[PDB]
């Protein structure tokens, strides 16, 4: 996820809406925002409702996982060993005096 | 639906920026149709649509008093 988010959440998506095709944003100028009143933005509804549209849903071009050695640097820098010494101190005189002794 | 206050209500421009009104009409023929065929014992090349609903004995202008003469009640335009 952190190798993702150098995919999904940097530049584009932490700036604006991308997008392409359909109805899309254009600069309507119809009137001013607030002269007459503090709601006048956006009281016009969109022109037509969308039919169908179509795009893969990952490549190597987007949304892949670009993984890169830095994000495996801090993925190491974010260690959780599962066992500590502590432990394996007892549990390597349990492995070793398994065999030869009983 | 209602009245207009001249000196306060919004008075809103929209801009046609897509040329939507170009599609609307108020059925007016630009020119007489194509081909009229009178005098043909026969007519062609129009179809048969069946009705969204039932129609009244009063929406039919003509309203002939017979008891029982009409039922199958079809109807088409001044075409």
């Amino acid at each position: 996820l952190k190798s993702v988010h150098r995919w999904l959440s940097a530049a584009d998506q932490s700036e604006v809406v991308p997008g392409n095709d359909n109805i899309e944003y254009f600069s309507i100028n119809e009137h001013g925002r607030r002269e007459e009143n503090r709601l006048r933005l956006k009281t016009l509804l969109q022109q037509d409702v969308v039919h169908e549209t179509k795009t893969s849903t990952s490549a190597a071009s987007e949304l892949t996982a670009v993984v890169t050695i830095n994000d495996l640097l801090e993925a190491c820098q974010e260690t959780k060993p599962s066992i500590s010494t502590s432990e394996l101190v007892k549990l390597r005189g349990i492995y070793d005096r398994f065999q030869k002794d009983r | 639906q209602g009245l207009v206050d001249f000196t306060e209500t919004q008075l809103i421009l929209v801009n046609d920026t897509e040329q939507k009104l170009s599609a609307l009409k108020y059925a007016n023929e630009d020119e007489e149709y194509a081909l009229p065929k009178i005098g043909t014992n026969s007519a062609l090349s129009i179809d048969l649509e069946s009705l969204p609903c039932t129609i009244s004995r009063d929406l039919l202008r003509p309203a002939p008093h017979i008891n029982d003469d009409n039922s199958i009640y079809a109807f088409t335009d001044a075409e």
